[PDB]
RNA sequence: GAGAAAGCUCACAAGGCCAUGCCCCCAUGUCUAACAACAUGGCUUUCUCACCA
């Protein structure tokens, strides 16, 4: 029914068991209860005492097991050394040998009997403990999405002589986007890009990639298929009744999932590996298709599959460095959107929506005139202590010590939201859509016109 | 298996040929170590020069096709079962090349094996104006294959579950001659791309698959493999995708008729990576970059990466 | 991709694709004072029957 894949991974021995944060806030229960309540994750403060008590019991059982193990090792080494000297029948007859053998047998029986109980305790405690969320930054406002503070807004809504139309209607008029009578082939909420739209998407992805490459980001490509354990480590729910991640049929393949985002793939690539101190900070830019079940009635606002460039980087051990890297990522997002020219406001995300694996999150919403409301297109999340601990990502220092490394993940741009914002923002009464200067060279045309080719005719019964 | 054309010259190497995987691991561009749990089996990760090579090849092919007027297009990743049945691929059989989404979670949802199925779905149950024909559109999307043979060369980059493959789809008029010439043009374009890259290659003709009336397979010489490797497959079809999907085109007279369909594969990143790395392989392991891709890569000569390679601290390691 | 077998795989000497040394798996458990030895399973290799849209 329900079982974590990280505990199963550690049990089989594929990877080292993750180090939880319960010890960090175990000192003061009230501070942790208040922070957890503000985050309002799946776990609640009401159930926290049970988890802390079980963890303490687990520590005591492990200490007892260690003591028994030490005694067994000492008796085995002493008996082996004594047996080597004067290895004759008389030594065997000696009472010391018989007593040591009996003690070894008793210790072995005690340890084997204790092992199952300890394993059950560990499974139950780790299962409940995984739900616990990450630390909340003090400067993060507490409340609902509306409560989120606005850091600043760049640009202004464009003045329009006439009411701008919806992006879907403009696309159908220009035939760039076709969403009619697609239930039989691609299912609901499936979209198609044609003509200028496809070129616009490719130009945006290439422009973002070139901009990031010049800054020194190392390009990376991640496989779409991923196993469930990586998903659990990322913090998403791989399996749930309302789960939104697509899982392939079990009979054909087992434990195969479609990547929710490129960052998940990069994290899997970095799982169970170390990085040299000189390389830090390491920035990797990955572009890949993301399929979300996502379980508006019409339009491109909700789409099952889309292409989004994602920048994920592993920073130094110091928390200050992770924050500085997040700030640099935010600056990059601002430069990209200013160059494109869209009106975007960067608002700090509230504690309630921060999520299980994100310490500090910045949400950038771009004004859409046709839609009439800001749409969130860029999200930056500081995975400093949750993802590294879950996947054991560590950075070795010059001395040779291993220190966990903070991870920051952000989305440079999304083709559906940026396409909708650009179309609605630059739409005109004649129906032509102006092209921003950055994408003009890639597209090669300042504006778009009605398609020359005759649009398709529906012959379906 | 007749050889219609042979182009280029086999490279001469003083030292023994080196496998693409060995060069990639030494260069660190591609890593395939202990990725069973993280990414499944026979997957791959491209970093550094490798990622630039994949993007460069896709962008270069896309720009070349666009210059000739190909209409760029994109297709939905998720496709219905009926579309696959129409294209001649059946998922009912237990061993199938089509990934099947869980039925309980979603109903009749299957990943697109190739981009051709998506483009064919696009033209389903629609009539194209007799003036628009011929219509050539280039779609670029990732293709996932359910089964890759592991009996021979399992630990290789030649066959992979997920690969980036540019696909060119062209609808043509009722005349068979129009379809044949369109296929000829597609073959010329792919041959031109390969010649531009400089890979030695031979194009042959497959006898008689059943759905395709004619077929053309282009194989590129690989030094590491030591044998010719198929890199592209353009295969004509005659009144089969349309007669199965009920795709009809209205002529000037107005009579309903079924148009011919031509589908070709411009290029695949994994095979091209193998050929490019092995053909330009040097004595010190450095890989020369062809001038055509120099602008995209931006590096005249690839060298060992400055960043230190990642070490494995996992339990499954000898101690 | 399917089935089955084995325990190691990478590298350095040396001969005209492999003869020998150099090194000879990670875990959970049954009898053992304990290494080892046999099971289940993972991973790295090898041998088979089959699709490559
Ligand atoms: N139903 C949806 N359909 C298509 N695109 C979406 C959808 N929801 C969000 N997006 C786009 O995808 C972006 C990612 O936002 S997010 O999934 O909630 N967070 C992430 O993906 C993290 N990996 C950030 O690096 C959004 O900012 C938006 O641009
Ligand atoms: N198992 C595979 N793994 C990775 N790439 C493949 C694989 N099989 C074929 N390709 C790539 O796709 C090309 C076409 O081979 S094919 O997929 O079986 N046939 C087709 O794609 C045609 N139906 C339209 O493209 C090959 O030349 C190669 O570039």
């Amino acid at each position: 029914r329900n079982r974590n894949l990280l505990y199963e991974y550690a049990r089989e021995g594929y990877s080292a068991l993750p180090q939880l944060d319960i010890e960090r806030f175990c000192a003061c229960p009230e501070e942790a209860a208040h922070a957890l309540e503000l985050r309002k994750g799946e776990l609640r403060s009401a159930d926290l005492p049970a988890i802390i008590s079980t963890w303490q019991e687990l520590r005591q059982l492990q200490e007892q097991i260690r003591s028994l193990e030490e005694e067994k090792a000492a008796v085995t080494e002493a008996v082996r050394a004594l047996l080597a000297n004067q290895d004759s029948g008389e030594v065997q007859q000696d009472p010391k040998y018989q007593g040591l053998r009996a003690r070894g047998r008793e210790i072995r029986k005690e340890l084997v009997h204790l092992y199952p109980r300890e394993a059950q305790l560990e499974e139950q405690f780790y299962l409940q403990a995984l739900k616990l969320p990450n630390q909340t930054h003090p400067d993060v406002p507490v409340g609902d999405e509306s409560q989120a503070r606005v850091l600043h807004m760049v640009g202004d809504k464009p003045v329009f002589s006439f009411q701008p139309r919806g992006h879907l209607e403009i696309g159908e008029k220009l035939d760039i986007i076709r969403q009619k009578r697609l239930s039989h082939v691609s299912g609901h909420r499936s979209y198609y890009l044609r003509g200028a739209g496809a070129l616009l998407q490719h130009g945006l992805v290439n422009f973002t990639f070139n901009k990031l490459l010049r800054r020194g980001f190392t390009p990376m490509t991640v496989p779409d298929l991923l196993r469930g354990a990586v998903f659990e480590g990322c913090g998403m729910t791989p399996n749930a009744n309302p789960s939104q991640i697509y899982n392939i049929d079990p009979a054909r393949f087992k434990d195969l999932n479609l990547a929710g985002t490129a960052e998940v793939g990069l994290a899997g690539y970095f799982m169970d590996h170390t990085v040299a101190f000189r390389d830090l900070p390491v920035r990797m830019v990955c572009s890949s298709t993301c399929y979300r079940a996502e379980t508006e009635p019409r339009g491109l606002y909700r789409v099952h599959h889309f292409t989004k460039v994602e920048m994920f980087g592993v920073t130094g051990p110091g928390l200050e460095q992770s924050s500085q890297l997040l700030e640099e990522f935010l600056s990059l997002q601002m430069e990209i959107l200013t160059e494109l020219g869209l009106h975007f406001r960067v608002l700090d995300m509230p504690t309630q929506e921060l999520g299980l694996p994100a310490y500090r999150k910045f949400d950038i919403e771009a004004w859409m005139p046709g839609r009439g409301r800001f749409g969130e297109v860029t999200s930056a999340s500081n995975c400093t202590d949750f993802q590294s601990r879950r996947l054991h990502i560590m950075f070795q220092t010059e001395a040779g010590e291993l220190q966990f490394a903070h991870t920051v993940n952000a989305t440079a741009c999304a083709v559906p939201r940026l396409l909708i914002a650009l179309l609605e923002s630059n739409q005109q009464k004649d129906g032509s859509v102006l092209v921003p200067p950055a994408l003009q060279s890639y597209l090669g045309t300042d504006r778009i016109t009605a398609p020359t080719h005759v649009p398709l005719q529906y012959i379906g019964p | 298996a007749r050889v219609l054309h042979m182009v280029g010259d086999k490279p001469v190497f003083s030292f023994q040929p080196r496998g693409h995987l060995e060069i990639g691991e030494k260069l660190d561009i591609i890593r395939q170590k202990r990725l069973s749990h993280v990414s499944g089996h026979r997957s791959y990760y491209l970093r550094g020069a490798g990622a630039l090579l994949q993007h460069g090849l896709v962008n270069f092919t896309f720009n070349k096709l666009l210059r000739r007027g190909f209409t760029p297009m994109t297709v939905p990743d998720l496709l219905r079962g009926a579309v696959f049945e129409g294209c001649g691929m059946t998922p009912n059989a237990n061993p199938s090349q089509i990934y099947n989404i869980d039925p309980a979670r979603f109903k009749d949802l299957n990943l697109a094996g190739t981009a051709e199925v998506g483009l064919a779905g696009y033209f389903m149950d629609h009539t194209v104006a007799f003036r628009d024909l011929p219509v050539r559109m280039v779609c670029s999307s990732t293709c996932y294959r359910a089964e890759t043979n592991t009996g021979q060369e399992p630990r290789g980059l030649y066959r992979v579950h997920h690969f980036t493959k540019v696909e060119m789809f062209g609808v043509t008029g009722p005349g068979l001659e129009q379809s044949s010439q369109l296929l000829e043009e597609f073959l010329s374009l792919q041959m031109e791309i390969l010649t531009e890259l400089g890979l030695h290659f031979r194009v042959l003709d497959m006898p008689t698959g059943l759905p395709a009336y004619r077929k053309f397979d282009i194989e590129a010489w690989m030094p590491g493999r030591g044998r010719f490797g198929e890199v592209t497959s353009a295969s004509n079809c005659t009144d089969f995708q349309s007669r199965r999907l009920h795709i009809m085109f209205q002529t000037e007279a107005g009579e309903l008729q079924f148009a011919h369909t031509v589908n070709a594969t411009a290029c695949a990143v994994p095979r091209l990576l193998i050929a490019l790395l092995e053909s330009n392989q040097q004595k010190d392991g450095s890989v020369l970059v062809p001038p055509a891709l120099q602008s995209y890569l931006g590096t005249d000569r690839i060298t060992a990466p400055t960043h230190v390679p990642l070490q494995y601290i996992g339990p499954n390691q000898p101690r």
